[PDB]
């Protein structure tokens, strides 16, 4: 109850109009900064404690990214758009090590986001289930971001079949692309905390902090 | 912990 | 079309009626085994070309099995009941070294089950989605094993709503336990490679050739 | 390769 899709979509316009891999970590600190603006434009989570904001922005920021940029690539032909405005390309990634990740990025996410046409509504709702996550471990009530969650995903599937009436899978279709945003979620920390254990590789403030642990 | 986290959120 | 959950129920029933790691990995070899027997009585599975079958059940089986258990144990107290009759109690688990998969294990996927109380019908059904995995790298024809799985979630989602109409979501928590699913497999299958890497815990031959490359 | 599941698979 009280989970506007149109809020949703408000807060996904608000926050968005040579190494490769030193680009896609800058790009990345750079997004964090405006993912806590984000995350404080979806409906009741600023109402949570301090303390479970924390534990939920730390336990899917890496996802949330990923799941932005992915779709803003939709429009690229080989390659990423990254919030910078600087592209990287099949080969550019191929190039520095990181071509198996960028692979799966581009079938799995970008591939399937473009051919379905998913649009901003339903990522900002996709982004929103994956924020309120009642798995994330800490949570004082998880109880609560479950219930978050349920009403999210709930105003997702009444947007679908209303907007796309004569698509009843595509509910499931959006839900289902979770799976792979969890892999390559957990994958792409793999590459940064190798980056930041290698020493080479500048990382920010921000994103060092989560890096950090836990 | 969370410096700049704790931060950003509160402000 | 043509995925009648009757049959998915049937495949499930059919199939079924000191290191506790090392109980574990043998009776992991043991059901690999029965997996193969559970996948030819999905409808379809067995009419891709052999290629294929072994690329989804390659990709898919430390999932499959992990759910398998996972729904089983919902009658254990604080513990998991192996397909061997064996039951790993959390102190067992912890003090063995992998209280922390095993608490993932209990909380994010056995505790979710046994509260929303998912039948074999859905049980079924989830692992026929995470079976015909379009994303498995390989397939001759991926967009054949995504029109199954969409056949899968159509009948699934249909089963639910008409069997639990007073539950609307329910269709939605069921597919959304599938990230907690890919993350809990993802990291019990580094736990068996480290394993074998140490050399102690004897790995079977079925296990060993899963574990085996790519 | 996979030896064991291919001979599961067709029998
Ligand atoms: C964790 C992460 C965050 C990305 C933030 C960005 C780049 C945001 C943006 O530009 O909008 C992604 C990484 C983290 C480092 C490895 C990596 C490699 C490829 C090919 C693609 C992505 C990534
Ligand atoms: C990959 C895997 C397969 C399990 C197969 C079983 C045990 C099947 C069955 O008994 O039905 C699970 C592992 C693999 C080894 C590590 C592990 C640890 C815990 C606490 C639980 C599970 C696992």
């Amino acid at each position: 109850e009280d989970m506007p899709v149109e809020r949703i979509l408000e807060a996904e316009l608000a926050v968005e109009p040579n190494d490769p891999v030193t680009n896609i970590c800058q790009a990345a600190d750079k997004q964090l900064f405006t993912l806590v603006e984000w995350a404080k434009r979806i409906p009741h989570f600023s109402e949570l404690p301090l303390d479970d904001q924390v534990i939920l922005l730390r336990a899917g920021w890496n996802e949330l990214l990923i799941a932005s940029f992915s779709h803003r690539s939709i429009a690229v032909k080989d390659g990423i758009l990254l919030a910078t405005g600087l592209h990287v390309h099949r080969n550019s990634a191929h190039s520095a090590g990181v071509g198996a990740i960028f692979d799966r990025v581009l079938t799995e996410l970008v591939s399937k986001m473009r051919d379905m046409q998913m649009d901003k509504t339903e990522l900002g709702c996709l982004r929103a289930i994956v924020l309120f996550n009642p798995d994330s471990k800490g949570l004082s009530n998880p109880a609560e971001v479950e219930a978050l969650r349920e009403k999210v995903y709930a105003s997702l599937e009444a947007y679908c079949k209303h907007k796309y009436p004569e698509q009843p899978g595509r509910f499931a279709k959006l839900l289902l692309r979770l799976p792979a945003l969890r892999s390559i979620g957990l994958k792409c920390l793999e590459h940064l905390f190798f980056f930041k254990l290698i020493g080479d590789t500048p990382i920010d403030t921000f994103l060092m902090e989560m890096l950090e642990a836990p | 912990k969370h410096k700049i986290l704790h931060r950003l959120l509160q402000d």
